[PDB]
């Protein structure tokens, strides 16, 4: 009867389509799944209000972010500006 | 892990209580600022 959908449509980590069961936070454009939203280093749960780093492959937290960057190649000097960073937004609801 | 409580440090907390100043509190120590009235 009624179908409320306003998300992207498909994942960017898996191959599962997006439905009223994502429970993810507002990312750049591609909205992942609750299980698809994991760190690439510690694989821990994210927090709403903190910062995070989005990689071309997966996402990274703000705990090992400084390590992962130097591991890959994104150092901006000791105490210097290396790159941008986004703050974890609020999660989406299935109707509200 | 994520941020830690300013009183305990429950990283496994279901939700983080963050105010305007940025006083990260789990929930247990978080209600201390509300009920007791302390910071
Ligand atoms: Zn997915
Ligand atoms: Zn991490
Ligand atoms: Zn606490």
């Amino acid at each position: 009867y009624l179908r409320l959908f306003g998300q992207d449509g498909l994942c960017a980590s898996c191959d599962k389509r997006i439905r009223a069961y994502e429970m993810t936070m507002r990312v750049k454009d591609k909205v992942y799944h609750l299980e698809c939203f994991k760190c690439a280093a510690c694989q821990k749960h994210f927090s709403v209000g903190d910062r995070y780093l989005l990689i071309n492959s997966d996402i990274v937290c703000e705990q090992d972010i400084y390590e992962w960057t130097k591991i890959n190649g994104g150092s901006g000097g000791s105490g210097g500006s290396g790159g941008d960073v986004m703050v974890v937004g609020e999660p989406t609801l299935m109707g509200g | 892990e994520a941020r830690e409580c300013v009183n305990c440090g429950a990283t496994a907390t279901p939700l983080w209580r963050r105010d305007r100043t940025g006083h990260y509190l789990c929930n247990a120590c978080g209600l201390y600022h509300k009920m007791n009235g302390q910071n």
